[PDB]
């Protein structure tokens, strides 16, 4: 869809102004730090399916009424569908990281997500903690901060993409509020 | 739009998977040559309406037939027309020279360019021949760099082949 | 609870210093301000009714969730509970706006509300949104120029803005 | 009529005339897709009896077209040929396509536009989205049906989805692409007496789809979901939401002043002395017609309700942004010679002179003044 | 669709009337002026293209603002867009004129056409401006009196048939309003 | 009883009627562009678009009244009780007549067929009398918003 | 009390305005070549716009003040204080005097209907009541800016 590259040229087009050096800079920064962004996506994706696994039983074990019967996750297929409707954003949320910008997943998953869990009686609010731990497990995993399994890497800050990585798993729980 | 990184997420996307290894092997491209076409971008747009004076003139001295009576340039604001008509197109390539690939060209200059310009008598030979006026004008040692002048004319001659 | 002066004395106070003339700089801007302060109030409080009522209307409009049966708002009692809980936000943010400092707020408002929704299985998220709506329904209605003199108070439509974000944040 | 077994007519690749016909029907998608396990099997040409595979082309690519002994010929012909096995199930719904019969009351009856709605629900089974559209607009009236029918048999969905011996139906399919493009799909494809007959326009999803804002109502898209996946909520609570729905897709209700063009419009306190609120922003709407006749010329009133325009409003606001950077006045201590916003004010006179004496008019009024940039 | 003498069975099929001499006059005069409505056909498709490329130039010239960015003639994808946007208008008016009654462009080309350009943001107003000068334009055609090209006719009476083209393009009009 | 030139006279400004009302609220701008100013009145779309509306109902108004050839209907579903509306709403008095007064000049300029950017055509004449007439209907407008 | 004179003689005036503010800048320049000059007053589109709308303000000063037949709306919210603000706006006081006294100059010309340009249609009789009055409004105005 759109990255951050073609971020800045979508807002340049609207005023018929030539990207210059003075918003060039900005650009080069984040081209300054690809390797941080790209060994971040990387910790992603590595460890993602207890990324997911653990999500879900956490969102589980807090609320044991979604496996009683008229459980929104009561039977065996109602389990594997809710396992892969979050493994979904995650590989969503992984696109917008690695594209700089929260558009890719803005009009491909989010677009039209809120009526479908509302028309099929998927409860909001426990899919909103289901992302929110989610998005904790995202910033223990590219800060290196996991107590459960370390990654090596290179000295240096990586808070700047874990806001990042912040900013997109809300929007997630804004679309289906 | 169609640049580098939105293919390799299309493609991650339809197969619908995560981005693999290869997903980002290719965005390790773009760190060795942004640097050579950043600035081939900003080069172009700090002298850009000086190589719309110096060669959206000169189609006119190709093609001086459309200036005369019930042609395509019959008075002075038709002929500010086409210097607005061949800007834009040189501020579409300096929007492909900043994103990586030839997504701006397509959908906002190329997409739909068959069906004007011959609904309103407009020749392309005299686009093609001022932007081939622009490219064949290019030297590495001064107007930019080696390898600034390479994809600038590529991003040119693109323009070439889908006007023709 | 405290005002804005209240506070800085008692920052005063609690190291046993005199005021230095600099925050009595501080405080007589804060004197400059005072009919603009009070037009904001004003236009908050005679709006008071349609800022909770088309807040209320628009929040289950999106989440229809809510006063479904089942839905944490699905009584007649449990709907006039959550108006008059916005309600109650809505008077302790405008209680804070002529105070100056959030301490009312803070105090006798936001203190132990989060437990108290976890307590009832109430979706605090929910409530954030609702917070929300009613922030830009108030900040939108607090610049208009009906019935006041022509001139600026940007910074206090900001520090408006503040209370209800943090009321918003207090509750998730 | 051409071969006794064919796999692909018109070559329009070069590698279909060495692709062989297939000889058994292509499996389901790999994803797991939760829906399916509720929906009915599939159909394909090896499975089924003659007289259920006619039956179930009838209930999909017709919608249901309501078809009598006598009427549609063409399609029977078509029929002959495949009950032969000279042609693949999706030759014959290409040649299904092609047929007047189905010319008649879907690209005949319909409109440019839903037109191209009921070809992706008739043959894919689900609803284009905008760019879509877009592009087959330009193969519909300026390369004709013909390509455009073609353009979806030779689709690599089609051929993906449905192979060469399964009928088109609904499918589910785990991941979909857009998550809109799954609801969409639902919204199209309702269950039993879906009659696209019935409704000449449908007026509802031809405005969802004709933008990628804008997804269409909740009850919409969970009415045809299959029980179980959507009852205990349908006695009373959804229920209303869903009569008062299918009265408004009876008559095909239009969308004007619901989800598109919403315009909060003022309290009917503000203007109780100007009208009342059945008669305000209507006004009168006059076509002067020229023709070198008087046998034949006309003149045409009517009121209208006239409703504001945010895309013009959208366009003006970024046109006058180059007022707002350009300063407005200098000052000094001299302005208290013009005390109120009297600085370059001037009076207006107009002055009536006409034939008649009763109507003749003086003006005066007082008013700014600005030079326009042409002079 | 319907054409004009489709148009009065089904006005007879309402009272389950048969079609007789009383109104069948009306039929044999619109009958005889055969030559006149397929020669002003003729007429208006002879000269379709000008006729498109005229009255779109001629929109744009007197409000310059779909021209300016953010404009909804702005880029040339869009004027490609519009430029057979009237086009279709035209074709579809030429159906009409033949037919001898406007129920072929009427739930064809004007059924659903509104919300179409509302969703999509197109102004109406300058729409209606553009279909204006077509309607001006059809009626220099076929009254002959277009000083800009002259096309040979036998003599006679044609406005019968321009007040026809007339009232088909209001309808244009009026749908988009 | 004027009959072809009245018919004449409204015919030039119901067809280019469109640019009228967007080249009056640009010259509205024109002026102050503390309009456009966040915390002016004519602020983003809701408001922008209302004032095109309400630009085109006075422009129509005038029509019908030149049509009629009388100013009844610029007063019984047009005018009585337009000035409190609009102090209602809070609009600002001052532009609205600036805002007229273009439709005014740019009125006279289409029936005198002396606009520099079109030239119409016309049989051949002199439309003085009509030319007054919607000046003084457009100032029965101006006179009720004051 | 001159009825149908004075309401021939401001006619003849608003509705060629626009004529007159538009030779009479162009006279100012037509001797004064060094006002357009780099440096001059009369410079950009900043400053030649103000000189139109200033021009037109002290026309049209004047024939309110023919139409109401004295110099009272000439004096109150027109002229007292002009002298100040534009030495405090530093335009050249003298080229003022000129364009003031080229309004005059056709003023009168276009009351007793002596334009070469364009004859008027009047009744027959003879304005000379009203074109020295004009003058005498000119000469108050021209007696300000000096
Ligand atoms: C928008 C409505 C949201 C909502 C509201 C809701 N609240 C309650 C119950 C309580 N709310 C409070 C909160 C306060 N009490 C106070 O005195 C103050 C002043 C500082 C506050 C902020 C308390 C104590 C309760 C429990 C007492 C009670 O029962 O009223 C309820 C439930 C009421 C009930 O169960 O009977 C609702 C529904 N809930 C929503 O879903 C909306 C998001
Ligand atoms: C492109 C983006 C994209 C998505 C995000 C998903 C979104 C999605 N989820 C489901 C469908 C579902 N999603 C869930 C998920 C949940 N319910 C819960 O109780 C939990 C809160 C949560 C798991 C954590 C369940 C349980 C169903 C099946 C509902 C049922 O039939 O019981 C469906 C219907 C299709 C089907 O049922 O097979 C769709 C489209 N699919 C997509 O294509
Ligand atoms: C975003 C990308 C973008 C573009 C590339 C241009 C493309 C473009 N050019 C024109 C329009 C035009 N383009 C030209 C240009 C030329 N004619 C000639 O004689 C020469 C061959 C050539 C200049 C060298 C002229 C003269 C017109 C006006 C034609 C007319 O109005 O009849 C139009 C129609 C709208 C208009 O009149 O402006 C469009 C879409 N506009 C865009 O928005
Ligand atoms: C970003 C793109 C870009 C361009 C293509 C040029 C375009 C351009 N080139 C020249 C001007 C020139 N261009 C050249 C050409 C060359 N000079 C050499 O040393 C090489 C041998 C050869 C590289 C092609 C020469 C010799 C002149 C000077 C004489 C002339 O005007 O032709 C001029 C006139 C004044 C000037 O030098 O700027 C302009 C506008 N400028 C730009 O900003
Ligand atoms: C009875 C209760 C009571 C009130 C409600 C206030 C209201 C009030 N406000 C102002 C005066 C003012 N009020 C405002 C406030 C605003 N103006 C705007 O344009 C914005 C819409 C809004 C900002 C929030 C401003 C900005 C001034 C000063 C005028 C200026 O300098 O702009 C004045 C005049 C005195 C002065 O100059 O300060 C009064 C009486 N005072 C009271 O005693
Ligand atoms: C699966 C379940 C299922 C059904 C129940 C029917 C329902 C049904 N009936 C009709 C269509 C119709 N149904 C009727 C029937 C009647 N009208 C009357 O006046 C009588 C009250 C009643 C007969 C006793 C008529 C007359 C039409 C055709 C309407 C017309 O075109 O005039 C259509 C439209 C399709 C078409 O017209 O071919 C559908 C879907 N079809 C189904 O697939
Ligand atoms: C476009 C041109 C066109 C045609 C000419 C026919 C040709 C044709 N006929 C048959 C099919 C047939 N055709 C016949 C006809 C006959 N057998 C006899 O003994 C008699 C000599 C003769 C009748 C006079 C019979 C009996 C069958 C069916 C064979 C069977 O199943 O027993 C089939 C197979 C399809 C089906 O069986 O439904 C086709 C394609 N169809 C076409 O589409
Ligand atoms: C069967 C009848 C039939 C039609 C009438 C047209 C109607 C139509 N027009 C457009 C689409 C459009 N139509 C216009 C046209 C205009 N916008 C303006 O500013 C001008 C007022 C006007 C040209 C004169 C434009 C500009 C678009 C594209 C919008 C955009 O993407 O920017 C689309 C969307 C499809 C697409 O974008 O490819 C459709 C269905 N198509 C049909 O099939
Ligand atoms: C709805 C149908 C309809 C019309 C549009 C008008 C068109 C029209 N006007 C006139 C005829 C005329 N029309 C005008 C009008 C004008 N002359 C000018 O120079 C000005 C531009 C304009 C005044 C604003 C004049 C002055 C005459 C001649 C006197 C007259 O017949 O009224 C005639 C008689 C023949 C002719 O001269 O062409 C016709 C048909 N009449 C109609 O019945
Ligand atoms: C930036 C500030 C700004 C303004 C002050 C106005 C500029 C403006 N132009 C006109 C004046 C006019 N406006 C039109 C209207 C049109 N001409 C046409 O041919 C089209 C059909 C139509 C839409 C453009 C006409 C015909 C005139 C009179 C001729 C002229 O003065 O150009 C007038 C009224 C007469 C006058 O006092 O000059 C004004 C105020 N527009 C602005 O943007
Ligand atoms: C029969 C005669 C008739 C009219 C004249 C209009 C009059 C009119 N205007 C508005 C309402 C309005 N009209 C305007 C328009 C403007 N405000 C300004 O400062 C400018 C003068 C102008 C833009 C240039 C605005 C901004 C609103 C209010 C929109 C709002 O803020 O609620 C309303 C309230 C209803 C609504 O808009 O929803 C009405 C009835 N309507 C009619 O039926
Ligand atoms: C607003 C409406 C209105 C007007 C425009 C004037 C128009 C006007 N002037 C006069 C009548 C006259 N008008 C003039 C004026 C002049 N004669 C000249 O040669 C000079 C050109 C000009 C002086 C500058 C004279 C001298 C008379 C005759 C004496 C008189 O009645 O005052 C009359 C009476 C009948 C007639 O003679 O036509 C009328 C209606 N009066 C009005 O009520
Ligand atoms: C290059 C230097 C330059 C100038 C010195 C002035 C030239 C000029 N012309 C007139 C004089 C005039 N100016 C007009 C005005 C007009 N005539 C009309 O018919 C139109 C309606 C209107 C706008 C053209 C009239 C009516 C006269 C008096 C008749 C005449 O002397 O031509 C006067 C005043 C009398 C005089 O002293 O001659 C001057 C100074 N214009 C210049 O460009
Ligand atoms: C009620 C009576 C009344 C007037 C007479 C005018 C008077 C007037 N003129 C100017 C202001 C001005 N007026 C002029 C005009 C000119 N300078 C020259 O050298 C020439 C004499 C003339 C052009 C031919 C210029 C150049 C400015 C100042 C513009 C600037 O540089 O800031 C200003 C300052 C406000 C502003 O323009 O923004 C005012 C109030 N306005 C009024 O309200």
């Amino acid at each position: 869809m759109l990255d951050a590259f073609s971020r800045v040229v979508v807002n340049s087009d609207a005023k018929a102004a030539y990207v210059g050096g003075s918003d060039l800079q900005a650009l080069k920064s984040f081209i300054a730090d690809g390797n941080k962004r790209l060994d971040a996506v990387n910790s992603i994706v590595s460890n993602a399916s207890c990324m997911v696994s653990d999500a879900v039983s956490g969102m589980i074990c807090e609320n044991p009424g979604l496996i009683s019967p008229g459980g929104n996750c009561y039977t065996n297929r109602r389990m594997a569908a809710c396992l892969r409707d979050g493994e979904i954003i995650l590989r969503y949320v992984s696109y917008a990281l690695l594209a700089g910008d929260a558009s890719v997943l803005e009009d491909r998953c989010l677009n039209g997500l809120k009526e479908t869990y509302i028309a099929l009686g998927v409860p909001t609010n426990s899919s909103i903690r289901a992302v929110s731990i989610m998005k904790a497990q995202a910033v223990a995993f590219i800060t290196n901060t996991a107590t459960e399994r370390k990654m090596s890497f290179a000295a240096g800050d990586c808070t700047s993409l874990a806001s990042e990585v912040a900013s997109y798993f809300d929007r997630v729980g804004a679309a289906i509020s | 739009m169609k640049s580098v990184i939105t293919t390799v997420v299309s493609a991650a996307d339809a197969a619908g998977r995560f981005p693999s290894n290869s997903d980002l092997e290719s965005i390790q491209g773009n760190i060795q040559r942004s640097a050579a076409r950043l600035e081939a971008a900003e080069k172009l747009a700090g002298n850009h309406e000086a190589v719309v004076k110096e060669a959206g003139d000169a189609c006119f001295a190709k093609y001086a037939y459309l200036k005369n009576p019930g042609e395509a340039g019959e008075n002075q604001e038709k002929i500010n027309k086409c210097y607005r008509d061949v800007d834009h197109y040189m501020r579409l390539v300096n929007y492909c020279l900043v994103v990586g690939g030839t997504g701006p060209l397509d959908e906002w200059g190329i997409a739909g360019a068959r069906e004007v310009y011959r609904t309103l008598n407009l020749p392309t030979s005299a686009y093609v021949a001022s932007i081939a006026y622009t490219r064949d004008r290019l030297c590495v040692p001064r107007d930019m760099s080696a390898q600034a002048g390479v994809e600038f004319s590529a991003y040119l001659d693109y323009l070439i082949n889908a006007l023709s | 609870m405290l005002d804005a002066f209240a506070k800085v004395v008692a920052q005063a106070d609690a190291r046993g210093e005199f005021l230095s003339n600099t925050q009595i700089d501080a405080l007589s801007k804060m004197v400059k301000e005072g009919n603009q302060r009070l037009d904001i109030v004003n236009k908050v409080t005679s709006n008071a009714s349609a800022i909770v009522t088309n807040s209320a209307r628009a929040l289950f409009a999106e989440q229809p969730q809510l006063i479904q049966p089942g839905g944490n708002a699905y009584t007649s009692r449990r709907m006039a509970a959550c108006l008059r809980d916005m309600e109650i936000v809505l008077r302790y943010v405008s209680y804070a706006m002529i105070a100056g400092d959030s301490s009312v707020l803070d105090d006798r408002c936001l203190n132990g509300l989060r437990e108290t929704y976890q307590a009832l299985g109430t979706p605090g998220s929910s409530v954030a949104v609702a917070i929300q709506k009613m922030k830009d329904a108030s900040v939108a209605l607090a610049n208009d120029t009906t019935g006041t003199p022509i001139g600026d108070c940007s910074s206090l439509v900001a520090e408006l803005a503040g209370y209800f974000d943090r009321a918003a944040v207090s509750v998730v | 009529l051409t071969l006794p077994g064919t796999a692909e007519t018109n070559l329009a690749v070069p590698s279909n005339a060495v692709r062989k016909v297939q000889p058994y029907p292509i499996a389901k998608p790999p994803s797991y897709s939760s829906v399916d396990s509720l929906r009915p099997a599939r159909v394909s040409r090896m499975d089924a009896d003659w007289a259920t595979i006619y039956e179930q082309v009838r209930r999909q690519v017709m919608g249901n077209a309501y078809v009598m002994e006598g009427e549609a010929p063409d399609i029977d012909v078509a029929f002959s040929q495949l009950k032969g096995g000279n042609l693949t199930v999706r030759e014959f719904v290409r040649a299904v396509g092609k047929s007047a019969s189905y010319r008649t009351r879907f690209m005949e009856a319909k409109s440019s536009y839903n037109f191209v709605l009921l070809n992706f629900k008739h043959f894919l089974g689900r609803a284009p989205t905008q760019e879509e559209v877009s592009t087959h607009i330009q193969i519909l009236a300026t390369s004709g049906l013909e390509a455009e029918i073609d353009s979806y048999i030779d689709s690599d969905e089609y051929k993906a989805l449905f192979g060469d011996h399964v009928v088109p139906y609904v499918v589910y399919r785990g991941t979909y692409l857009s998550s809109e493009r799954f609801n969409r799909m639902v919204k199209a494809n309702p269950g039993g007496a879906t009659s696209d007959k019935a409704k000449s326009n449908l007026n509802m999803i031809a405005t969802v789809a004709a933008d990628l804002p804008t997804d269409a109502i909740d009850v919409m898209r969970g009415l045809p979901s299959p029980i179980t996946s959507e009852t205990l909520a349908f006695g009373t609570a959804y229920y209303w939401a869903k009569v008062e729905k299918e009265a408004s897709e009876g008559r095909s209700a239009s969308p004007i002043g619901e989800k598109i063009g919403k315009f909060d419009h003022a309290p009917i306190s503000t203007y109780t002395s100007l009208c009342s609120y059945d008669k305000v922003n209507k006004a009168p709407q006059i076509s002067v017609t020229n023709v070198g006749s008087d046998e034949h010329s006309y003149v045409s009133v009517t009121s209208k309700y006239i409703a504001p325009d945010m895309a013009a409003a959208a366009q003006m606001l970024a046109d006058c942004q180059k007022y707002k950077a350009g300063g407005n006045a200098p000052t000094g201590k001299w302005m208290k010679y013009y005390p109120g916003t009297t600085v370059n004010m001037a009076p207006y006179i107009s002055l009536n002179d006409t034939g008649s004496d009763s109507s003749r008019t003086v003006s005066v009024t007082l008013d700014k003044v600005k030079i326009s940039p042409n002079k």
